[PDB]
């Protein structure tokens, strides 16, 4: 009856820890690269059978809004935008005064000429003879400077670099694995809030194929809820805090770009080419995108079913638009074909919800030289070379990310409208099911054994 | 049966005590100049160095057989005061360790001293046959 | 004698059970910023890992005495139909290893079962004194 | 008492061979872009091979028990030609190793051999029974 | 003093064309030709 303690070693015993998690694609991603795969260079081939193992009687408590495993995969999506354009052309020697004009078109006085056709000098292969080569480049891009004589937007913010066409911007599926003992625990409960016990948990050792889509307004190609709609938010009383909903059923979207541009490769020195956009082939049409109003009407109703379970039963609840600021935060900025589209989302969340077949197109609008992510140092800006031919690309809206109002104690109805500036949103998204744990085996116990002298 | 890694974690102690050498068989092990090498390096070097941790420790114990083991430590009241049939088929390990966080350093503590004071006495009865 | 590295590479199974304490010495261990540094220290992990995967494995086996050794589990006939004096006088370990390739994970697994089996039934006897 | 690491530095051989569970356990354990990373980083693998390289050598001989240990090898007098109460009460281990480190390799080739014949000896014992 | 065990009895099937030491030897021979001559002087404003 006198006790001894027993060393046991390869218990079940786990504590909340934060490591280097690493990347893992399929043997396919690997395949499709001429150079192309932004990130696959050297990523670990996925396990051909991943296993899953749920733990019975276990509830764990989670927590998305503090989870570490988001901070990792931003600031790794951060420094690999960064180095995938360390080696690419340098276009120090534009930002020439450019001499511009309208696009060849006669349309109404109600057209702002969106596009300019520029003409300007370029350095050749050898620094001394000069280069009166023209382009074509978009309004958003360029900014006058007191016969129109611009510059470029940026020319007095950072210097630039063009991305090299090589390379993709296509969002492929990233498994984030773990190291040896830790593991990475999987709520498989259907209605769960990201924040509090679930009851189903199981364990894995890589998550499912997250694409890193990078969009503001609107989440895309992303994973759908289970059953009812899916509403999460760290302080819904707080109108400071996002509202990041998630979708059960897609919804169907359609950009365009229905320009056939053309490439023009001009020689900006011995080893430096660079892209300009050449003459249109065609008509002088605006990028858009669709959205099929039944599917979107069902889906408002089903989320708006959703809020009056938070905000009181019998309340109004109204969608209105963004309030303003960059286009960044005041558009759904996204990447499709390889463009940067910034969509108006004004037709979209206008609308109004008591307690009880054609398309929305959406003028988008392109933009070529952008700086997200502060542009790795306050040097680098990139240039988004043209595309030859028209764009034409279908994905899903699987969730949005929006904001309240501060009416305070203003009515029964609160509006809401679209938000999002900070990306790690994006990745909360698909993070929300998933939490990080060292292993510490050693574990003592009790028991009348002792071991003999 | 094989329920698989950490398959008995919410299971009681005397239940996953079955189930040791499976979670010690996952524990240790289941390319261009680039910054995922370095991600997986510094990952797969806490791997080892979190493994042989744990390995010194069962080594300057008495107890290098690396599955289950008994010690001559008396198992002092003051750190649980529960009973043997009310932990081995009423608590988790989780749990377990919840309660026992507190003084894991101390026992590790009593569990060096008790193996060198072996070791050495051991040396005395093999040297005067 | 000392036939070195490897030296019984092409001899019987019985032959090349002399020359085991060999091929474990050196099976382990026998600068600027530059390519080569990564170039020795990724293959300086390899070792490593290539060595604690066996160790492991040989940890979770009954044996860690890392030399020879025997073990509770019947030789399914299944596996090779050959002689004790047919294997250890006219077969090769390379030539042994291309028959047995096949089922080698199945007898990890019941290593593994056999010795978790082995400690906890000794358990109960040290537990009864 | 617990002097701490290496406090039995200037100690007779008898009196630091109290302390070697100490110095022990603290042999083993106890970040962006930089230079700072591999620098250490360099110097946490070192660790670990200075710490195998001393392992893979206590296994191969007859003591995995990583503590102190006898053997079955005839001290030879030729190495020293000093006393069991002259050493370990009028020496310091570094003095001893200082005596000793010109046939340290000769030892390690004897205790590798006396291993792998005491095992291939008892399995001759084991495979009677 | 490089050692040199001899293998006696032993038969090995060797392969020079599809031996992977080669591929390993001449990109690193490539990577090194680059490497040396990053920090070196730039004629950009040569060409004239
Ligand atoms: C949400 O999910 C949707 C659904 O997957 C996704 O839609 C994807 O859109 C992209 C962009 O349009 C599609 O990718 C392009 O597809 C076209 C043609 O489609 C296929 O055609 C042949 C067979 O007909 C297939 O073998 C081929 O692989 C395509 O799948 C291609 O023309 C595109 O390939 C070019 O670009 C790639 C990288 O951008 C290169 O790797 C490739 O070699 C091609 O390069 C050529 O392009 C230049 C002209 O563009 C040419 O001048 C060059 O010389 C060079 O030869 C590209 O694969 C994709 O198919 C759609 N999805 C799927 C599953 O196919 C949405 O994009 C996603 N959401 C977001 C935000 O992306
Ligand atoms: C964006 O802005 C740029 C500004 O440069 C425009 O580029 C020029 O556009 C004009 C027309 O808009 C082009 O001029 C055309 O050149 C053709 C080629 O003939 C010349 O070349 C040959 C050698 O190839 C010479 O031997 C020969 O002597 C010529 O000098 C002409 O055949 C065209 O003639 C037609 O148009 C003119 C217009 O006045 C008529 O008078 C003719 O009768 C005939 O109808 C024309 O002159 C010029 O070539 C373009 N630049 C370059 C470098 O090619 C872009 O067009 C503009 N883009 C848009 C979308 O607006
Ligand atoms: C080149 O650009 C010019 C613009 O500078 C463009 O000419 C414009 O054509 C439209 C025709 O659609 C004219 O608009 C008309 O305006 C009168 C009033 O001023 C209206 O009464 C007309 O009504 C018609 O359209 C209605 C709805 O569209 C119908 O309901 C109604 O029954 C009529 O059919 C009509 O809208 C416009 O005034 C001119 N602009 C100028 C400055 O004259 C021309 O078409 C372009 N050409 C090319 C080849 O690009
Ligand atoms: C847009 O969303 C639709 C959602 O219906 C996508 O098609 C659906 O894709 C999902 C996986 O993303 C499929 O689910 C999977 O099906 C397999 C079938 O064996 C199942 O075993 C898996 O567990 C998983 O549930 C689903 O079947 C498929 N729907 C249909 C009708 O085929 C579509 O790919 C999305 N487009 C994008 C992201 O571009
Ligand atoms: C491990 O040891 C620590 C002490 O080092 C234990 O912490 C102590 O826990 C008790 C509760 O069991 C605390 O009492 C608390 O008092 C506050 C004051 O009002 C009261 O609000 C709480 O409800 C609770 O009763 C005590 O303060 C705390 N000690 C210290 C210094 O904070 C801990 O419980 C031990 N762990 C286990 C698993 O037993
Ligand atoms: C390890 O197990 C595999 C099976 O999983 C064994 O492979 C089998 O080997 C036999 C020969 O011993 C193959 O028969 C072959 O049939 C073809 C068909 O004409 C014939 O041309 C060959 O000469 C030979 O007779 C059999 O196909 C093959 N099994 C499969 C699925 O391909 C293997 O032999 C085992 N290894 C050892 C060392 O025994
Ligand atoms: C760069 O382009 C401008 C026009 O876009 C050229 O401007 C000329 O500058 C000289 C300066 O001596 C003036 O005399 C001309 O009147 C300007 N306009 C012309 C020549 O059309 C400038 O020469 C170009 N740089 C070159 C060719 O190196
Ligand atoms: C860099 O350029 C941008 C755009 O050309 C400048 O932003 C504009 O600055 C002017 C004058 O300062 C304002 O009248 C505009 O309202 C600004 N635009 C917007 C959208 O706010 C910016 O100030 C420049 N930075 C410099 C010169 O340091
Ligand atoms: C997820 O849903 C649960 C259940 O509605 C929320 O739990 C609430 O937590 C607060 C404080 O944390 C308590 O005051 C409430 O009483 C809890 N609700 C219930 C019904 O007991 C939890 O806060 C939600 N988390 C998020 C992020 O939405
Ligand atoms: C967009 O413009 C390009 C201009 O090159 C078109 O490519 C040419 O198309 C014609 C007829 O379609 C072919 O005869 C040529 O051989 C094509 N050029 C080359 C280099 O192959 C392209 O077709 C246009 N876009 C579409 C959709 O037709
Ligand atoms: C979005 O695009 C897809 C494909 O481009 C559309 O689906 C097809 O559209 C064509 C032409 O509209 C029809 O002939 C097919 O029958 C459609 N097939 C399917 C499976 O739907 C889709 O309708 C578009 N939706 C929106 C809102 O633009
Ligand atoms: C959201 O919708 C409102 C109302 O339709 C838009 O407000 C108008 O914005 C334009 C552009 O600045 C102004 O010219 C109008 O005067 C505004 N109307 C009112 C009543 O203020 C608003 O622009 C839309 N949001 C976005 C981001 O486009
Ligand atoms: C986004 O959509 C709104 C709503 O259509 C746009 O606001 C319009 O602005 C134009 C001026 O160019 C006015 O003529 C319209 O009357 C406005 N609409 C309404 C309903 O008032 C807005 O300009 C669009 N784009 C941006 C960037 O806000
Ligand atoms: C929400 O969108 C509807 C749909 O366009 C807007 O309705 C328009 O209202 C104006 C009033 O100035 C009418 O002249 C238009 O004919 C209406 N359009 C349609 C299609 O019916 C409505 O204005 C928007 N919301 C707000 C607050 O303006
Ligand atoms: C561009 O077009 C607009 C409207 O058609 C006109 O007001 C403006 O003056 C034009 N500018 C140039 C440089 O042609
Ligand atoms: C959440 O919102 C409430 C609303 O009054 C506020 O009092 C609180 O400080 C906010 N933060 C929390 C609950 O962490
Ligand atoms: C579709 O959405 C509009 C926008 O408010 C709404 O008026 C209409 O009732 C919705 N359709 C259905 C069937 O509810
Ligand atoms: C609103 O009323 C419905 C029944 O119409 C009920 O099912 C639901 O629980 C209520 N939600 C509240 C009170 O938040
Ligand atoms: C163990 O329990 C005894 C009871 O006799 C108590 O005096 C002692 O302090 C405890 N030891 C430690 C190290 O906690
Ligand atoms: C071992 O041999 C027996 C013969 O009784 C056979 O039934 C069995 O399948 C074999 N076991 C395995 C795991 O191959
Ligand atoms: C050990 O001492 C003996 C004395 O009999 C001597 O002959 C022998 O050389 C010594 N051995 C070695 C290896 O030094």
């Amino acid at each position: 009856e006198n006790l001894w303690v027993t060393v046991y070693y390869g218990v079940p015993v786990w504590k909340d820890a934060e490591t280097t998690l690493f990347c893992a694609s399929d043997a396919k991603a690997y395949e499709t690269e001429k150079h192309n795969v932004w990130a696959t260079h050297a990523c670990v081939p996925t396990d051909p059978n991943p296993q899953e193992i749920h733990l019975e009687n276990v509830t764990e408590e989670f927590n998305m809004w503090k989870n570490n495993m988001v901070e990792q995969m931003h600031t790794d999506i951060i420094s690999l935008w960064c180095q995938s354009l360390k080696p690419c052309v340098k276009l120090t020697p534009l930002c020439v005064t450019l001499q511009c004009t309208n696009v060849t078109n006669n349309i109404t006085d109600d057209m702002r000429g969106e596009l300019k056709n520029c003409s300007f000098n370029m350095t050749t292969e050898l620094r001394d003879k000069k280069q009166k080569v023209y382009s074509l480049f978009y309004r958003l891009d360029v900014v006058q400077i007191n016969n129109k004589e611009y510059r470029l937007i940026n020319c007095n913010t950072s210097a630039i670099t063009q991305a090299c066409p090589k390379v993709s911007f296509e969002p492929i599926p990233i498994h984030y694995c773990a190291p040896a003992g830790f593991a990475i625990l999987k709520c498989k409960d259907k209605k769960f809030n990201g924040t509090g016990p679930c009851p189903s948990v199981s364990t894995v050792q890589c998550t499912h194929g997250i694409k890193p889509v990078v969009s503001t307004q609107l989440l895309l190609n992303g994973s759908l809820a289970e059953e009812e709609v899916m509403i999460r938010s760290e302080n819904i009383t707080n109108n400071a805090k996002n509202i990041l909903v998630q979708f059960n059923t897609p919804v169907q979207i359609n950009c365009t770009r229905p320009n056939n541009n053309t490439r023009k490769s001009i020689r900006i020195g011995p080893g430096q080419a660079f892209y300009a956009t050449g003459d249109i082939i065609g008509d002088i049409r605006q990028a858009h995108c669709n959205v099929s109003k039944a599917t979107w009407n069902e889906t408002l109703g089903k989320v708006v079913k959703q809020l009056r379970k938070h905000f009181g039963n019998n309340t109004i609840i109204r969608f209105a638009n963004s309030s303003g600021g960059d286009l960044e935060v005041t558009t759904h900025s996204f990447n499709c074909g390889g463009e940067f589209f910034y969509c108006n989302t004004s037709g979209l969340f206008n609308s109004t919800w008591i307690s009880n077949n054609d398309s929305i197109t959406l003028p988008c609008r392109i933009k070529q030289i952008i700086n997200m992510w502060q542009g790795c140092g306050i040097g680098q800006a990139m240039y988004a070379p043209p595309i030859q031919g028209v764009i034409r690309c279908v994905s899903n809206i699987t969730g949005l990310i929006l904001t309240r109002d501060g009416g305070s104690t203003n009515s029964t109805t609160e509006t809401f409208r679209p938000g999002g500036g900070d990306m790690r949103d994006n990745w909360r998204s698909e993070l929300y099911k998933y939490k990080v744990v060292k292993i510490e085996p050693l574990g003592v116990a009790p028991t009348r054994c002792k071991r003999r002298v | 049966v094989f329920l698989g890694f950490l398959g008995a974690a919410g299971s009681t102690m005397g239940a996953a005590s079955m189930t040791l050498t499976v979670q010690a068989r996952n524990l240790l092990s289941g390319l261009k100049l680039t910054v995922w090498g370095i991600k997986q390096l510094q990952a797969r070097v806490l791997a080892v160095e979190r493994y042989l941790r744990d390995q010194q420790l069962l080594g300057i114990w008495g107890c290098s057989g690396k599955l289950i083991c008994c010690t001559n430590v008396p198992w002092n009241s003051s750190w649980s005061n529960r009973n043997l049939s009310e932990i081995w088929d009423n608590m988790t390990w989780l749990q377990w360790d919840k309660e026992i966080s507190n003084y894991t350093q101390i026992i590790y503590g009593l569990l060096e001293e008790s193996q060198n004071q072996q070791e050495k006495n051991e040396q005395d009865l093999l040297a005067l046959d």
